[PDB]
């Protein structure tokens, strides 16, 4: 006689997922789509190489940090990677200016071209390379900043400056210069011969006048004095006009934006691995085709989304037993 | 099993067959064996496919994180970002989990629906030329010959017939 | 078909019918015909209806967008603000679309059951006196004029009768 | 009843059943009275008790809500903290609302599956030796003493018997 | 012999919708949930007509740009429309202090009264009738902001003045002023003699103190000269006290706050549709009972609550073939 | 004959949950998880108990309101609580520096150490006892903030102050200050002699220099004249630098930090209950398993989860009828 079953796949497979009611329920088939692997390694994204400040910061790269020649010339890069406490930033104390609105401008840039727009030499009436510290050496000997140079008095003479410049790019210039807050009166003289001084500015759009703070400080890098610096975005076209007694750090080389794009500022202690990848978190790189990943937050490039899960399994199959 | 199918009425799930989701064993005279049902098996190829893709899709414009950096005086907006960015990351992790759970399960439920399906297709056939075993299994009061099994996976089974 | 009943066993639709979702049609001596059931098919309304005004309630507070202005060294928090802004406007696009697929497929299963509960209801009183064709209907062991049917709709249906 | 067992074909619960979820009322020589499927019954705790404690996990970080004040001229950042707040806390509540009359509805429908199943293990059983009256119940084409009845409800039962 | 049968609704209607495991299935009955369709018309709002700038920004409306007398006086509204780019700003080039929180103000006001609180008339002392520019100009010839007035010497004198104003309404007023940046020292001592000045302005909360910043800027509209404004919230029953000896562009007309209210600023390329609706976006009004749609997030209103898709349907009746 | 049959639960309880589908449904057992009840009181954390400025403002508190002294020496908190409107906050007119983001650190620490860092005994040339308003009385007797000193000129004169301070603790110092604004030139010379006045202020990081705004306001308090409040935060290890030649209110007690940790600050119209909790809010405390709760979004301790809703019920039996 003739006997006819109906019934379902069992197999081999140990691989349990969960429901809303129960959990660990093994099943035949099952979709994994959590990734949960990296590289360990600072990548390309895509073939264009990142910017690895190693020891400095956005500060001692824009500004000229002689700790930070590495970085004189920097090509076009896809992001940008900072240690959390890099070691080169301000060498002489102070402060620098919205410094983290400068910073979010960055995450929107890929590609700066230094330029020189106001020559060393151009400084007829006053000293331009007496500017220099021992809390910023430069192998050994005093330096100070490279792209900011440091007037003083000549002749016993700093005479008024007024010093204009018209960004005839096609591009944004980044323009940056600075304030020198002395320690005392006798500072003051000794530097610049002018007992009260000022630093106006104006473009289109700025319009400030500074003067220095003279007053005692806590020493920091051996120093009392301080720098302080400010930055401004050039329109092209437009002119950035300087005038000052004293005290004033003028500009000697500006940055012009020529490829503004998409970016990010990155917080690693890595350095560069020598690769290539589509994706990139600040603990390695991400090859996957996974539609999420629990590694890090803060991506950058053709990515799988963040969650926050350490596992995410799809039921394909049935029950198995 | 809540259609009560599977892991239900029939026991286990069958190791022999190899060619789809579900199907049939047979003990016939000509030979015996198992057959698996394109018209179902297919069926649910179709169906967890697009659950997958819909899940994918309906995530994949989801949050982004930029990074802003805030300096030493400025810890309240600091803190407004970090647990706007925190919140978010949270609420996502949390329907995607949560959207898992369910389909998990309204997944399971599909594969044992599929089952008491194909059960009641064959069940509403053999009315009286067979008897409901109770383990999901048809005794036959015929004899039923390899070509007679072809009728009947393919739904067309031929009834004129007499019973004792 | 998860349920099985609607394009499971039944064939088609009734175009015929339109006085509810679902009912009868029968085939006897002073007439033929459809009816729907009230007890059934009002009850789906009253479903229905409390399905929408249910997710239609759930969402009437949402995410209102407030618009801020920020200017030129503000641009951390303007994408802070604007990417909180999109982001909520994504959770709640996601949950609007995810929460109507959900009760789209409970919603058509709904019917479904509600069709495999009504044959039910009838088997459950024919069970001698009828037999199970297979399509979803019952061909009767005796003859059931008008008025019988009456007593099946309402479901008070006497079985005091004989069988052969 | 989306599985049209509880208050679908069986009419109302039995108030006499004190001893778990589901069970069974018999009508036999020796005695009458209730019992509860240890099996069936132990394993709806064992539901339930999990979509619990996976409700209350899968909402155990959420969001907190930390004080911030704005002074006079910040009334946009204060008014963006404000709304951030406010739709996360909006969120959220959303979330358990909708989560809630989810896996309510899912549970009825689990406790209505777990009755069903029941009542088909019976039925798979008794096939010959009873008849199904329609309101959830079986009358017996022989005698069936208390022990009888316990080879039943665990499920064991001994079919070698007759029928007229 | 009979039968009986057992059946479900099929009809005439091609409507698909979605579940979670199949698409576009085909159903009886299906309900539209979305709305995507707008009058592209800015209407009122319940019979209270929109402010709309045309080519004014707030700042010109406010400060009065001659070339906005359209809204010299503007009655209660219910929500402003500003263009993305309005050509009408400051005409005389400079800033206008903490304008994205005035504007923020601004989305919380519907009636503002212009009143004046001190007469172009009151001023003895100084000239108050030659105070205008060629970059302001009223019909060609040289005029300036209506609102505020540019004081400048008499008699080859700039005497210092002290002007109180106390605020006996039942309202906040807005009180605008202003201070001149001259362009150089020449042009300091032509308009106010005195090489050296100030405005102090204080109110039971308002302490300021102005200097004027007298530098050489690039041109904006033919000018160096930069104009800076300033403003503040007079409480009821508190004094706006100044004081300057030159470069103080004084006001004369303020605005009371008549009506506090829920409002909007709208960018809209837009011009006054003639219409009236309960719900406004920028790119037309809403009439539906809808409860969602997808025109566009920013709205004002009895609303729809807005959403990203371009599909909603949700099934009512069952699966039709 | 034998029948046997098949059932489920039915019982005496009233408890209808809701569904997707239907409202009201009564059920066999329902378990609760919102909790909609607090105490109403004001209770300790764990046994360490809040600080509950009563009528005063932490501006009050941390300046030394002589309407504050409940507040002289205050241990180790759990949460701060502040009126919606404290009485006493800056009793003499004027402002406070960042304000918010000092209530923001606040939220960070549970435990000052008040010490005195320049006794009011050392001010050899000039007066410090005679710094004293009728707008801050003490016992009706006109008196000022206890932590600043309001030095003024001795011997009609008021030579030029520099006052070092060095933090050798290990602990960061909150380190308070004021500049006099003045409301006539008179007044200027009557307590200070010197007419053009300065404080400057420098850390390792704080570099300011302040000039006091002489010019005519509204009276507050019944003054015209204001006191501007500046503070800091000391590193240990680094020196804090005074210089100024009049209108320097000094520190004379800062605080120590010596517990960091989780806190809040509550605005609430509540006083101290007497009780001990492990979650409070502003109305009240909790009690409860809950694992949700609808009582207030703002909340410090083992919390429940806050949601908005007045009823969540989640069913465990089945139907009744
Ligand atoms: C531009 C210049 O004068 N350079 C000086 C420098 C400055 O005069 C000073 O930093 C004021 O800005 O002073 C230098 O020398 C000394 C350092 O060798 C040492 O670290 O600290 C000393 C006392 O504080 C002193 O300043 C310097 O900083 O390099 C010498 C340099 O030529
Ligand atoms: C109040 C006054 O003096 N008005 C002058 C105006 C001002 O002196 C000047 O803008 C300083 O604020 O100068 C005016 O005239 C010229 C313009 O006709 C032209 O656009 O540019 C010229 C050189 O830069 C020059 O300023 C003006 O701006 O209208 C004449 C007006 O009476
Ligand atoms: C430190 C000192 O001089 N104290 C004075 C005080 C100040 O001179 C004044 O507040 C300037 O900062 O003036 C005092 O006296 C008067 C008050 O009694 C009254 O409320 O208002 C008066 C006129 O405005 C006047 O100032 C004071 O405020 O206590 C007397 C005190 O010794
Ligand atoms: C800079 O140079 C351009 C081109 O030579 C000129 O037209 C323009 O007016 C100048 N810009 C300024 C602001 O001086
Ligand atoms: C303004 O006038 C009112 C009413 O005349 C008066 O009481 C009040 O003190 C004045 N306000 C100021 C700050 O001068
Ligand atoms: C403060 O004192 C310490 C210990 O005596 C000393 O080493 C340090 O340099 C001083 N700090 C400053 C900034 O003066």
């Amino acid at each position: 006689q003739d006997q006819i079953c109906i019934g379902y796949h069992a197999n081999n497979s140990t691989e349990q997922v969960d429901t809303i009611m129960e959990k660990n329920v093994t099943v035949t088939h099952a979709q994994d789509i959590l990734e949960k692997t990296h590289n360990g390694k600072l990548c390309d994204l895509d073939g264009v190489k990142p910017l690895i400040l190693r020891d400095c910061s956005v500060a001692g790269w824009l500004l000229g940090n002689p700790m930070c020649d590495e970085f004189i010339n920097v090509p076009e890069w896809s992001y940008i990677v900072e240690k959390a406490n890099p070691t080169n930033d301000l060498c002489y104390p102070g402060s620098f200016n919205d410094y983290e609105e400068l910073k979010y401008l960055l995450s929107r840039i890929n590609h700066f071209e230094k330029i020189q727009i106001i020559p060393k030499s151009s400084w007829s009436d006053h000293e331009a390379s007496s500017g220099v510290s021992s809390a910023c050496p430069y192998l050994g000997s005093p330096s100070f900043f490279r792209n900011v140079v440091w007037l003083i008095k000549k002749n016993s003479a700093y005479p008024t400056i007024k010093k204009s410049y018209n960004n005839t790019n096609q591009e944004d210039l980044l323009v940056l210069w600075g304030i020198h807050h002395p320690n005392d009166a006798a500072e003051q003289t000794r530097l610049y011969q002018n007992p009260t001084t000022y630093i106006s500015i104006g473009t289109s759009t700025l319009n400030q006048r500074l003067v220095p703070k003279i007053a005692t400080r806590s020493k920091v890098n051996g120093l009392s004095s301080r720098m302080e610096f400010f930055w401004t975005i050039l329109k092209p076209n437009d002119a950035i006009n300087f005038e000052s007694n004293g005290n004033f750090i003028a500009p000697e080389y500006a940055y012009k934006i020529v490829k503004k794009g998409d970016s990010a500022i990155m917080k690693s202690e890595l350095e560069y691995g020598n690769c290539n990848t589509k994706c990139q978190t600040p603990m390695g790189a991400i090859n996957s085709s996974m539609p999420f990943h629990n590694i890090h937050p803060l991506t950058i490039g053709e990515c799988p989304k963040y969650v926050k899960s350490n596992r995410l399994v799809l039921a394909t199959g049935l029950r198995n037993s | 099993g809540l259609f009560g199918a599977i892991a239900g009425f029939i026991e286990g799930g069958w190791q022999g067959m190899v060619d789809g989701w579900y199907g049939y064993h047979h003990s016939n005279e000509q030979g015996s064996g198992y057959a698996a049902d394109k018209e179902s098996t297919q069926k649910a190829i179709d169906g967890v496919t697009n659950k997958v893709n819909s899940i994918i899709d309906k995530m994949n414009t989801q949050f982004e994180a930029v990074g802003r950096e805030f300096n030493n005086l400025e810890r309240r907006i600091e803190n407004l970002n970090k647990k706007m960015e925190d919140g978010f990351l949270d609420v996502w992790t949390y329907n995607a989990e949560l959207l898992v759970l369910m389909e998990n399960e309204r997944t399971l439920d599909f594969h044992d629906s599929n089952v008491k399906n194909l059960y009641d297709k064959v069940r509403l056939q053999l009315r009286d030329n067979a008897k409901e075993l109770g383990n999901g299994c048809f005794e036959f009061y015929h004899k039923c010959d390899n070509e007679c099994m072809e009728s009947i996976r393919n739904g067309t089974y031929n009834y004129p017939q007499y019973s004792e």
